[PDB]
């Protein structure tokens, strides 16, 4: 037989110097790390959309329980947990008449109509941000269902509304949150059978938790940062995306997501070039782009902190070849240690418990050798008495591709990197945050090919 | 001296707000009493309630919800509270806390309608501020606030039965260990005597092309029937390499690299598995990149092996458990089996709609848990067994690799307790 080691669940730091293992309980019991005066809200949409948003904003103030109160804890209310005044009064409303929506909703060319609808939102957004002396925090774009139904692919710019909307404001740095009318008012919207389209009567508290956490984060506050920290350690995640529009099949685009203790990462954009090999399907960078990306990464780190990092980790989905790695090693200061790790979900090893219908406990690891190991990040947990995923988990394959580092410390680090996802106040996620948002960021940055922007905070992308 | 602040309520429905306010107040500097704070029980609970209500309590808040309006315990505690209220001559000893909108004003109990109710229906934070203002006005002794006591209480009362315990467990994987290997791997001399552009994959004993030579697990003279053009081969031009030393990985020569030889062995094992399960009368399904093999309906009696329900029915469809094969080395020699679910209508002909197949797979697998998957995989492995210990996989006329039918066991030192519900 083969032995399994156990990696304990990490703790995240919260208000009043306390540490918890679940973010929701800590938030409801102690409060967020950094507190604001209040949320100044701005909403653009139809009058009915404004009414729905106002109703929901007043509704989230009341307590709201859930059917299974041991797995999905209750929501006391935004003022109770976050101690911020997110009120339905004193918000800036911009009106979009239904006639304007209809004018562009009936176009045959999907790319064209998507472009016109996006611009019809963006011009109002920028005009409201510029002309007004008011300082709104975030812009809540409430969109009718029909636009989303008719603004998706197969229904020189991408054909998705969310990606285009996030891409075009990358140059203006405007935090926006997109909601459908059917989600904020799921009870009101019904089918021809009389039943709701989206049944949230079972997870209403969890939905409110996620919405509240996203709104608090995107307004400027930090809900939580992990507690047990190694000083001066930065994380880097590479993302490649093949551009479909390009005539040359080898053209590809690269991006680097940089993370610190706080879980509020930065995004660096790379130069589009021939990185994709159509023979074996692996992406690799030329030396110059690698130097540029890494130099920007440590320049940003020095700007944020002031001293060069003690360690650097470059998480990626594929192995690095030699020219890429020596190009990377050209730039790094000699006082810093570089590690390059590969994380992939394609290894089919499933462990079955001999008794009981439940699966393997989350956190157990099988270290194959001092350079490669498995990690069960999506296994069963006892804190909420339910596993995170259905069927049987597939562990992550963590192999130290380049550099010298202890495998156990890497395992603990990658397990810790799973608790920082402000878009969803959930117990954990099966993928590290440095690689969790690869597809979304890649598609968003590919949606516009003329992007020339400085490094930006994460909230402008998600 | 009276410092304890009593909370009365109906259980377990009103546990949420009771826990919230108690924890916040006990982290704010006060001392709070309620039924669910101790989890010790058994020490004459009613006498303890009388003792705390009469002797130690300073203030008394009653959660005037719909359930707690007239419950026997709440009514009894309210009677004792009225008695002690008359004793201490405190008009504001009883504080109602309305926590719902559905309780009409006429419905509330007579003894608490007169007293002023502090609002907790619209927002909990404003209600907490109102309670804090009331306690500043009534001058209740207290010390500095400290949320670490709240943390410790939450950890020791409510994080008690959901911790990690040191318990041994045995887990079953989906990997078959290869027991024995042929003595030697043979490279022949061909491609000047076989026809050019030859697909050796259609041959019976598997083989692969390596530039000039032909790599296979077979003697020189076993391909006469397939290629009569190659009967002129002389048995002295076949280079033979021990397989155990390849497993050790210490081979290094200009002829072959170790990684390339291992890849050739992997391809040979994959092909051999393909034909060996071709011989076992199981239907094949060519997926996007692999081939998965399943059993037709009625191939085995009652569609069950031993006590495992392999082939089943869902609505107007029939679902089959299918397996796919692959090989790997250097953890140690291993064969992987990958599980799949497929669907059909008549029991023999697969559904050609990929989206319908995926949706049915999701729907059927949403109700399958670990024990079901494990038992089905074990049963399907046992079905292919030729002996009671292992099954052979053909390499040639006199060469075989014997693969055990018991997956590798894993031993775990940390476990938990199965939930009651």
């Amino acid at each position: 037989m083969k032995e399994l080691i156990y990696i304990e669940e990490p703790k995240i730091l919260f208000a009043h110097g306390q540490k918890c293992t679940d973010a929701r309980d800590g938030l409801a019991l102690f409060g967020p790390l950094n507190n604001l005066y209040g949320i100044k809200s701005g909403v653009i949409g139809t009058k009915q959309g404004l009414k729905i948003f106002r109703d929901y904003l007043d509704h989230i103030q009341k307590p709201i329980y859930n059917s299974n109160s041991i797995t999905r804890p209750m929501f006391p209310g935004f003022e109770a947990v976050f101690d911020c005044k997110w009120e339905s009064t004193g918000i800036t409303f911009k009106e979009v008449t239904n006639e304007d929506i209809g004018k562009f909703l009936y176009n045959s060319s999907t790319h064209k109509r998507t472009y016109d609808l996006v611009s019809l939102f963006i011009d109002k957004i920028i005009s409201a941000n510029k002309n007004e002396d008011e300082n709104v925090d975030v812009w809540f774009v409430i969109v009718p269902d029909e636009i989303y139904k008719y603004c998706r692919p197969n229904s020189n710019y991408d054909a998705q509304f969310h990606d285009q909307f996030k891409a075009r404001l990358l140059k203006h740095t405007i935090p926006t949150q997109i909601f459908r009318e059917s989600t904020l008012a799921w009870r009101d919207f019904k089918n021809a059978f009389g039943l709701p389209i989206r049944d949230f009567s079972k997870i209403e508290g969890h939905l409110a938790w996620t919405i509240s956490t996203a709104a608090f984060y995107k307004a400027g506050g930090k809900p939580w940062k992990l507690s047990d920290v190694r000083n001066g350690v930065c994380y880097l995640g590479l993302v490649y995306k093949k551009v479909e529009k390009s005539k040359n099949p080898r053209n590809a685009c690269c991006a680097a997501q940089m993370f610190l203790d706080n879980g509020d990462g930065t995004v660096f954009k790379g130069e589009v070039g021939p990185w994709y090999n159509p023979k074996n399907g692996q992406y690799h960078l030329e030396p110059k782009e690698a130097k540029a990306l890494l130099s920007q990464s440590l320049q940003s780190y020095k700007e944020q902190i002031g001293e060069y990092p003690k360690e650097v980790f470059i998480h990626a989905k594929t192995r690095f070849n030699h020219q890429e790695w020596d190009a990377f090693l050209e730039v790094t200061p000699k006082e810093t240690n570089l590690v390059g790790v590969t994380i992939s979900k394609t290894k089919p090893l499933k462990l079955y418990k001999t008794e009981g219908d439940y699966t393997i406990l989350r956190g157990n690891a099988y270290v194959v050798n001092e350079r490669s190991a498995f990690l069960w990040t999506v296994g069963y947990v006892p804190k909420i008495q339910t596993a995170l995923s259905m069927e049987v988990p597939n562990p992550l394959f963590i192999e130290i591709n380049k550099g010298e580092a202890d495998i156990k410390q890497v395992l603990k680090d990658i397990l810790s990197l799973t608790k920082l996802n402000y878009n969803a106040c959930i117990f954990a996620d099966g993928e590290p945050v440095t690689l969790r948002f690869a597809d979304k960021i890649g598609e968003i940055l590919t949606a516009s090919t003329d992007i020339k922007t400085p490094p930006l905070a994460f909230k402008y992308y998600i | 001296m009276r410092n304890k602040i009593f909370i009365s309520h109906a259980t377990p429905d009103d546990n949420d707000f009771t826990r919230w306010l108690a924890l916040k107040l006990i982290g704010l500097g006060y001392e709070v009493w309620c039924d669910i704070l101790f989890l010790d029980k058994g020490v004459d609970f009613w006498s303890n309630i009388e003792k705390v209500i009469r002797e130690d309590t300073c203030k008394f808040l009653l959660v005037s919800s719909s359930y707690s309006n007239q419950r026997e315990g709440v009514l009894k505690e309210l009677a004792v509270a009225a008695k002690v209220k008359k004793q201490l001559k405190d008009d504001k000893f009883i504080i109602p806390l309305a926590i719902d909108e559905q309780l009409s004003y006429d419905d509330i109990n007579i003894d608490i309608v007169r007293l002023n109710a502090i609002d907790f229906k619209m927002s909990w934070a404003r209600g907490l501020k109102d309670i804090l203002e009331a306690f500043e006005k009534q001058k209740v002794p207290k010390e500095v606030a400290d949320a670490s006591k709240s943390n410790l209480l939450y950890q020791q009362i409510f994080l008690h039965d959901k911790s990690v315990i040191e318990k041994e467990e045995i887990y079953d994987s989906n990997w078959l260990s290869i027991l024995s290997f042929p003595e030697e791997l043979r490279f022949h001399e061909y491609n000047w005597m076989l026809p050019k552009r030859f697909d050796v994959r259609e041959l019976t004993f598997p083989a692969v092309r390596y530039k000039n030579y032909l790599c296979t697990f077979a003697w020189a003279y076993d391909f006469t029937y397939h290629l009569p053009k190659t009967e002129t081969y002389h048995k002295s031009k076949t280079i033979r390499i021990p397989t155990e030393e390849i497993l050790s990985g210490s081979y290094d020569s200009n002829f072959i690299r170790n990684a390339e030889c291992k890849r050739l062995i992997v391809q040979l094992l994959n092909k051999a598995f393909e034909l060996r399960m071709k011989d076992k009368e199981v239907q094949e399904y060519e997926m996007s990149n692999k081939t998965a093999y399943w059993l037709e309906k009625g191939k085995l009696e009652k569609d069950k092996f031993e006590k495992t329900m392999l082939v089943g029915k869902q609505k107007d469809k029939n679902w089959h458990f299918a397996i796919s094969g692959a090989s790997k080395l250097y953890p140690f020699p291993v064969l992987m089996i990958s599980s799949h679910i497929f669907f059909t209508a008549d029991g023999k002909k697969l559904i050609d709609s990929s989206s319908v197949q995926h949706s049915s797979r999701r729907r059927q697998g949403k109700n399958w848990w670990n024990n079901t998957w494990r038992t089905k995989l074990l049963a399907f492995i046992k079905y292919l067994s030729d002996d009671d210990t292992s099954f052979y996989l053909e390499m040639g006329s006199e060469e075989k690799v014997f693969v055990s039918n018991e997956p590798v066991k894993f031993k775990g030192n940390v476990s938990y307790n199965i939930p009651e519900k």
